[PDB]
């Protein structure tokens, strides 16, 4: 007056044959599963490193912003100070370097900006990496389980070690 | 990039007057030329006149890991520096420069800026930084002002055997800057401060306690009351009969390397708490989502698993349910542990992510309000828990992009509420038998016997302290009365040996008291045998709730009073930077052991960027391979090496494999890579300072991870100790191998050998290349480092478990000496007993080419027998640094069934002679299995 019942077949052949069955579908989705692992982690250290990175286009930009703040209040003596006496060279070199600095801290702004996309991307990658993991997951163990319940099965008929391993190759 | 291209580079650069130049330089020119280059073209920009001098000013870049960097060092290559971008700034030289520069080249090492620490904006982690910095930076500035004597201990410590003839045999002695040298005549059981003295009779122009001898060529060091023999390199010498060269050195030149710088209980309310939202989910739509959680005590639940309502999948899941578990606030153990586990079910299993918390923190205060928690992803094994209790408390560091599940712990009074201290915690806690004989028997070798144990608690303190563990986990952690009760115990609990201790550092004794009581049974090791288990130790941090605990503080306690410890606690430690799970904890270790050992850090610098090299120069050997033959990538790799940024990289450094080791030249030549799927570097040392065999190699293997074979190699050397112990020397060569990044490595070149493929495939050939390799008298040292060797081996392989053994990952020393390697699968894995081996062509060689030699093979028994033996005696040791090294997620040794299958191998079940008796039927039947397998 008991009862428990996975194992579809009956007789020792058909259920060791669906032994190989579920062991190879289980040893192929346990490999599909390691291959979006690597995935994962190496997406997760590739996010890390252009989020490091993010940052230290900030920090660049940041000493950019600095050379600004000081040109602007360095600047302002000898511009005002070599209007008298008619030094117009020194104004226009002085300006022109400044539009320089200030043409390039634009190109570091685009690069940023490109870096920022990929990230942006690459986070999409990721999520879709974990969703797929995550449909494959149910799969995987379901088919560990099924495989142990026909190991069981077979075991407690007596059926000996060297006809199990053959089945598990 | 930088590391490979020899190019020119347009740089940006910042004067301090606001003016901006734009020019290209050489990425191999050093920023002592590049400030020369600047400087010619700023005469022709604006604002010149008001610049001081250029060596005024400083560099300053954004360096690789996002912080700033003022490049005070002006000798390095734009190359070496690796700014983030092309730009460099100009600013005043003046400031506090030591800290500023030290914070840099800390961020550089450890492979994580300091700003990320703060950043997180966590009084934990200042916390730490604050209390561990400065207690380094006190060891250092103590350690600085003490002798010569004491500074040379640290610096370099002492490389004896374990352990001896009264035998002489000849010395080389020389002193610093000398061309000329004295040999003479020494007995292996003299005193170093005689060597000396000695020695100091250059002529008679006309003291020995102003010196130390040195090993020429290498950082190694006699000294102190022991006698020669003792020593690794004049044992080392004598055992092979080379004549040992020394060096006398001053007092006065130790000196100048040591000068470089630098209420709860009245809550009887039940435990809750509020489930709000998941963040950033990713699962099937069909599906609907589940939050199991629990509450623990390390393994053992304290109450029930409560589960929340099938709320349908999507990115953002919102509960705004209670979860009321069955224990009250009071009853919660100092180290109670909430673990939570997302799920996806069908409505009517799949575990998403985890995450545990701490429900105490840090400064003992129950934690109260929201708490965001970052979860990590599930990965499925064959004994699938409900939960995840022995993961990690610390945050998944990917908040950007990892899931997450929003909560909320209540306001339990208008005071908040602390754990209570230790005395409150005493004072509620002081309050021939039957009993007796059962008590015995338990503990002598389950729910009836727990109870017996709990009652008789006093007897097991008295009687049985070396039971304290089983004693622990009898006691009921889910009522804090019983818990005042073991802890009351636990304070006035006799010290226990080592053995023991180690035992108490695992995941199942989460406990402070226990942990604080395990460490303080640990202050009783000398530095070797600290070092024999350093491994496991760091791989325990990884089981700690708190940042600051007892262990990390015994771990930079020890690596600042000891150089060594501290270099291979370094790279145990930086090996592991790129784990997110550890990469916070053990950066913040490597933080402060930097700071207390400012000097060690610049040779530890100087590997990281060898290390860095080689990384590129495999990545280019890797493509060329796929690209070009071997013979034409041989030379490629040769040309890379030959620039200079890249030879003056990998040119003079202690090795990361043996700091006392050095590696001075590169014999670019001799430099090769091995055919294997990951392509590992071989590459060639050599150092004129050194003598005979003074040529060192190491392999550089990355794709691989090289921590299994780390394990083995301890456990090997573990044997080799216990085998000397007992005066059984067994000839191994346990060979050095270290992880030191992302599947990245060193491992040690055994020079003159080569593999038993080999030697069989070039022209019964086995014991014809001895031959060759020991000719006439000499043969006979051969077979017998031959047959120590061969039962060694045997041995290790057959408890270890160590599968896949074949004529080429087996080798043979020119000595004689037989050792294996590559030990990617162990245990018994490729899961089943790897049966006892011995090989038909080992057991010819063992006899001397002859069908029967009983006397020879007989005595090849007995060395299996007495080794096998002797690691029995010592199985716990092998069980408890095992059980431990569970933690470091080895797939090979994940579980109970792993440990299991040293416990079967070393037949710890079976009395010592019922061991021998089927050892032998082992060793029998492997003789005869010999026969048949060759044919
Ligand atoms: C003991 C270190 N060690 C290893 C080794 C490699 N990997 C792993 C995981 N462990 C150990 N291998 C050797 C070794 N190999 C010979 C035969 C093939 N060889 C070449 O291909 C080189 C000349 C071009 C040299 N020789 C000496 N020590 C070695």
């Amino acid at each position: 007056y008991q009862q428990d019942q996975v194992v579809k077949e009956d007789n020792i052949e058909a259920v060791g044959k669906k032994l190989h069955e579920y062991n190879t579908q289980f040893q192929e989705k346990s490999r599909e599963y390691d291959r979006l692992y690597e995935d994962y982690t190496r997406t997760s250290q590739e996010i890390q490193m252009k989020r490091t990175a993010i940052e230290a286009f900030n920090e660049t930009i940041k000493i950019f912003e600095e050379q600004c703040q000081t040109q602007e209040r360095y600047s302002k003596e000898y511009i005002e100070k070599f209007k008298r006496e008619g030094n117009e060279t020194e104004i226009q070199r002085i300006m022109h370097n400044y539009e320089k600095l200030k043409s390039r801290i634009s190109e570091i702004v685009d690069s940023r900006r490109r870096l920022e996309e990929d990230l942006k991307k690459q986070a999409a990658e990721y999520r879709e990496i974990d969703k797929r993991m995550n449909s494959i997951k149910p799969d995987l163990i379901q088919l560990r389980k099924t495989r142990d319940q026909y190991l069981m099965w077979l075991t407690q008929k007596g059926v000996r070690q060297k006809k199990l391993n053959e089945w598990l190759g | 990039w930088t590391k490979e291209e020899n190019q020119s580079v347009v740089v940006d650069f910042l004067l301090p007057t606001g003016v901006y130049l734009n020019f290209p330089v050489s990425r191999n020119a050093n920023l002592s030329t590049i400030k020369q280059l600047l400087w010619h073209r700023a005469q022709y920009e604006p604002l010149f006149h008001m610049l001081s001098g250029p060596e005024a000013y400083v560099f300053t870049c954004i360096n690789q890991t996002a912080e700033q960097q003022e490049l005070e060092d002006e000798q390095r290559r734009l190359c070496d520096v690796q700014p983030f971008l092309p730009v460099l700034r100009l600013v005043a030289r003046e400031g506090d420069r030591v800290k500023k520069l030290i914070n840099s080249q800390i961020s550089l090492l450890i492979g994580k800026g300091l700003h990320e620490f703060d950043s997180l904006c966590d009084p934990e982690v200042n916390d730490f930084r604050a209390k561990m910095c400065q207690f380094c930076e006190e060891a250092a500035a103590r350690r600085q002002q003490l002798g010569w004597e004491a500074w040379l201990q640290y610096s370099f410590p002492l490389q004896l055997e374990p352990s001896l003839p009264n035998r002489a045999l000849l010395v080389n002695v020389k002193f610093e800057g000398s061309e000329e040298s004295f040999t003479f005549q020494v007995s292996t059981k003299d005193v170093p401060l005689a060597l000396m003295a000695c020695a100091l009779r250059k002529k008679a122009r006309q003291q020995p306690e102003d010196y130390t001898l040195q090993v020429n060529g290498r950082h190694e060091y006699l000294y102190g009351s022991y006698p020669l023999c003792q020593f690794q390199y004049i044992c080392s010498c004598l055992h092979s009969g080379l004549t040992p060269h020394l060096t006398m050195v001053h007092s006065s030149s130790i000196l100048a390397m040591r000068d470089e710088q630098s209420s709860l209980w009245s809550l009887e309310q039940p435990f809750r708490i509020e489930l709000i939202q998941g963040s950033k989910v990713n699962a099937d739509e069909r599906m609907k989502l589940v939050v199991q959680a629990g509450l623990f005590h390390g393994n053992e639940m304290l109450c029930k698993t409560v589960s929340s309502s099938e709320v349908s999948v999507c990115s953002e899941p919102v509960w705004k349910q209670r979860l009321e578990f069955d224990i009250n606030i009071c009853d919660l153990p100092r180290m109670a542990r909430l673990c939570f586990a997302l799920y996806a079910v069908i409505e009517k299993d799949c575990p998403i992510a985890w995450a545990n918390l701490m429900l105490f923190d840090y400064k003992d205060q129950l934690k109260t309000g929201e708490r965001c928690l970052y979860m990590w992803p599930s990965v499925p094994d064959e004994k699938g828990e409900l939960l995840n209790p022995t993961g990690t408390v610390r945050s998944n560091p990917n908040t950007d992009s990892a899931a997450a599940l929003l909560i909320c712990l209540p306001e339990v009074a208008p005071h908040p509420v602390y754990y209570p201290a230790l005395e409150k915690i005493l004072e509620l806690g002081r309050h021939t038998e039957e009993e007796q004989l059962q008590l015995r028997e338990i503990l002598e070798r389950y729910e009836h016997e727990k109870d017996l144990v709990w009652k008789l608690r006093h007897e097991v303190q008295e009687h049985f302290p070396e039971a304290l563990a089983r004693l622990l986990l009898v006691t009921k952690w889910n009522k804090h009365e019983d818990v005042a009760q073991m802890l009351y115990l636990l304070c006035s609990w006799p010290e226990l040996p080592v053995l023991s201790a180690l035992e108490l550092l695992d995941f199942s004794f989460p406990d402070c008291h226990v942990g604080s009581f395990a460490i303080k049974s640990l202050r009783k090791l000398t530095d070797d045998e600290l070092f024999q288990y350093l491994l496991q130790l760091v791989q325990v941090l990884k089981y700690e709730s708190y940042l600051d605990c007892e262990l990390t503080k015994f771990l930079l306690d020890r690596a600042l009073a000891n150089r060594k410890i501290g270099h291979f606690l370094f790279w145990h430690l930086r090996s592991e930077m790129h784990v997110p799970s550890v990469a916070l904890r053990f950066g913040l270790i490597l933080e402060a052991y930097c700071r207390g050992s400012t000097h060690h850090m610049k040779v530890l610098m100087k590997q990281g960027e060898a290390l860095s090299k080689l990384k590129a120069l495999n990545d280019f050997v890797k493509l060329s391979s796929q690209k070009t033959p071997k013979p034409q990538t041989k030379e490629l790799m040769h040309l890379c090496m030959r620039q200079e940024a890249y030879l003056e990289a990998l040119s003079h450094l202690q090795s990361p494999l043996d700091p006392s080791t050095l590696l001075a030249e590169v014999c670019v030549e001799q430099c090769t890579f091995m055919d294997s799927k990951m392509k590992p570097l071989w590459i060639m040392y050599s150092n004129e300072e050194a003598g005979s065999g003074g040529s060192v190699g190491i392999i550089f293997k990355n794709g691989d991870d090289l921590r299994q074979d780390m394990l083995t190699l301890q456990m090997i050397q573990l044997m080799d100790v216990l085998w000397k112990q007992e005066g059984l020397d067994l000839r191994m060569t346990p060979y050095g191998c270290l992880p030191t990044g992302d599947r990245t490595g060193l491992i040690e070149v055994v020079l003159r050998s080569d593999t038993i493929a080999n030697i069989q495939l070039n022209k019964d050939a086995l014991l014809n290349w001895l031959k060759s390799k020991n000719p006439g008298e000499a043969l006979d040292r051969a077979i017998e480092e031959f047959t120590l060797s061969c039962a060694g081996y045997c041995v290790a392989t057959y408890v270890l478990g160590i599968g896949d053994r074949h004529s080429d990952n087996i080798m043979i020393r020119e000595s004689g000496q037989l050792f294996h390697i590559d030990f990617g699968h162990f245990l018994g894995n490729f899961r089943e007993r790897v049966p006892f081996i011995l090989t038909y062509d080992f057991v010819h060689v063992i006899q001397q080419g002859k069908t029967n030699n009983s006397e020879k093979f007989e005595r090849f028994r007995g060395y299996c027998e007495r080794a096998y033996t002797i690691l029995r005696r010592h199985g716990l040791l092998f069980l408890h640094l095992f059980a431990l090294m569970r933690a470091a997620g080895l797939p090979e040794l994940s579980c109970s069934k792993d440990i299991q299958y040293l416990k079967d191998s070393l037949a710890l079940g079976k009395t010592e002679e019922e061991a021998l008796k089927h050892f032998r039927v082992k060793f029998n039947e492997a003789l005869r299995e010999s026969w048949k397998t060759k044919v």
